[PDB]
């Protein structure tokens, strides 16, 4: 998974001891010790998937970890488990509703994980032997590390390995009962023992995925086209009672996972009205809703709410709040920051920039990092020094010096009245 | 006795070769078993001979003492 650096790359992790007591800086987080605690109680109780339906709020002042402790709990709960975060505004859609879209998001973190046992002989191929009608007869001979045996084939097999048109001496895959085959190059690699091996193949899928395959004669494309449309009722009671059912039977289990709504003061009051009760019933994932906000008119109503939600909403949810970093803990996300950027920042620039950063915000100075990093290679200098942070500062604006430039020449930019003098006379 | 002229060809048809089945030769469907331990969970026929093995172990044991041909 090859990618460009990100402005969470560095948070690897939760950085929790074993009594759940998160250290000062681990696995790439630096303090917010309360929230961090909190989040791995979520994460204990989303591993032993026992509780379902669960809503927790994270609200606090902006630039506070509230997305960067999601993605840290999305990487302590790792892979193999259901992790879905999606922007509020992604459910407004011209080709599913709301609820449907919510519903959609609901089932996508939900995971199904079937195991299914297939015979598959892997070895390297030798001679193939094929005659006409005397339907057909045929023998390949396939060789390993220890066995070289004649296969005697029949007629599909023979019609199967003809559209392949397998050759001699390149590695091949058949399967017993599926009748696929799969090349793989001549033996870096060989065949490492008996001809016909046991092997199971776990297949992880979330209930969405298995509705949008029961929805059409051929759904599956859909989970990529994403014309799913508005999915019949029926087909998912038909899927909820048939993973009931499997589970009883064992030949299936469900790993209840994670959905994060990123920016939960945009939905409107029928998002939260559907989410009361789709936290209630079974098969309901962990649902978890940042918010920034204090105190705002909830979208499509009039009146203020509590966080922008309503309150019959926030009856149903536990609050992880948030709180304002200090110059220290500045500093110290900088230096992080500044590492996985590849930028070996002096200790007089780190000053620099923390105090910029407590001055004015935490990401103005984490962004001022790589410009000041091209500033000094500018300059053919290795080291990021104080007058290149100071070039950069220079250079680039923050809000509140940009505000304070459009405030004492508000006559030469476009108002809300939509006033603006573009002549420099007069 | 079998050789003896006193027993008449229509008595030894019918004590020897009329007892015999005649008409139905296979009803039951046709199992073929490993050659060395009877299994039947995957079957291959050896490259020298023609004769069923399973395993790379049941393998070894056609290849050092079963092998006929070679
Ligand atoms: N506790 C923390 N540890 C490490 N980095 C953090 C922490 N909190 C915030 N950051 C960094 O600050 C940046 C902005 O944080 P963000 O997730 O946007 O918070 P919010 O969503 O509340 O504004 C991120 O790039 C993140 O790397
Ligand atoms: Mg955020
Ligand atoms: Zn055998
Ligand atoms: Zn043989």
């Amino acid at each position: 998974s090859l990618s460009l650096i990100a402005a969470h790359s560095h948070i690897t992790g939760l950085g929790l001891d074993e009594n759940l007591q998160p250290r000062p800086t681990s696995e790439g987080m630096v303090g917010q010790l309360q929230a961090r605690r909190a989040a791995g109680v979520i994460l204990k109780m989303v591993q032993n998937g026992t509780i379902a339906g669960r809503a927790v709020l994270v609200a606090g002042p902006p630039s506070t970890g509230k997305t960067a402790l999601a993605m840290g709990v999305s990487q302590s709960l790792g892979k193999d488990v259901p992790f879905t975060a999606i922007a509020g505004s992604e459910i407004f859609s011209l080709e599913l509703s709301k609820t449907e879209a919510l519903t959609q998001a609901f089932r996508k973190s939900i995971g199904i994980k079937i195991k299914e046992e297939t015979e598959l002989i892997e070895g390297e191929v030798v001679e193939i032997q094929i005659d006409r009608s005397i339907h057909k007869q045929g023998k390949l001979t396939i060789k390993t590390t220890d066995m070289e045996t004649i296969y005697e084939l029949g007629n599909k097999m023979i019609d199967g390995l003809t559209k392949e048109k397998v050759l001699a001496g390149d590695v091949i895959s058949i399967d017993k009962a599926s009748g696929k085959i799969t090349k793989l190059g001549r033996s870096v690699q060989c065949p490492e023992g008996e001809l016909q091996k046991r092997k199971t193949v776990v297949h992880t899928v979330s209930l969405h995925e298995i509705d949008v395959i029961n929805s059409r004669t051929q759904g599956f494309l859909a989970l990529f086209t994403g014309d799913t449309g508005e999915i019949r009722s029926e087909v998912r009671d038909q899927i909820n009672t048939k993973v009931a059912e499997w589970k009883e039977e064992g030949k299936a289990e469900i790993v209840p996972g994670v959905l994060f709504i990123d920016e939960v003061h945009m939905l409107d009051i029928e998002c939260f009205s559907f989410i009361n009760r789709a936290l209630e019933d079974e098969f309901a994932p962990i649902v978890m809703m940042a918010t920034n906000r204090g105190v705002s008119k909830t979208r499509g109503t009039n009146y203020k709410s509590p966080h922008g939600l309503p309150l019959d909403l926030l009856d149903r949810s536990i609050i992880i709040t948030t709180k304002s970093y200090n110059e220290q803990e500045i500093k110290t996300i900088l230096s992080i920051r500044a590492q996985e950027e590849e930028v070996e920042l002096s200790s007089d620039a780190l000053d620099l920039l923390t105090k910029t950063g407590v001055e004015t915000s935490l990401r103005y100075s984490s962004n001022l990092i790589s410009v000041a990093q091209q500033i000094a290679m500018k300059r053919k200098n290795n080291t990021v020094e104080v007058e290149d942070v100071k070039r950069a500062y220079l250079l680039f604006l923050d809000s509140a010096r940009s505000v304070k430039y459009v405030q004492e020449n508000e006559s030469q930019y476009i108002d809300d009245q939509g006033n603006v003098q573009i002549s420099i006379a007069k | 006795f079998l050789d003896s002229a006193l027993l008449n060809l229509m008595d030894k048809n019918v004590i020897y070769h009329n007892v015999y089945n005649k008409r139905y030769f296979k009803v039951l469907p046709l199992i073929t078993t490993c050659s060395i331990c009877g299994g039947y969970d995957s079957i291959s026929s050896c490259v020298n001979c023609g004769n069923k093995i399973c395993s790379v172990s049941c393998f070894k044991l056609h290849n050092e003492t079963r092998c006929r041909n070679r």
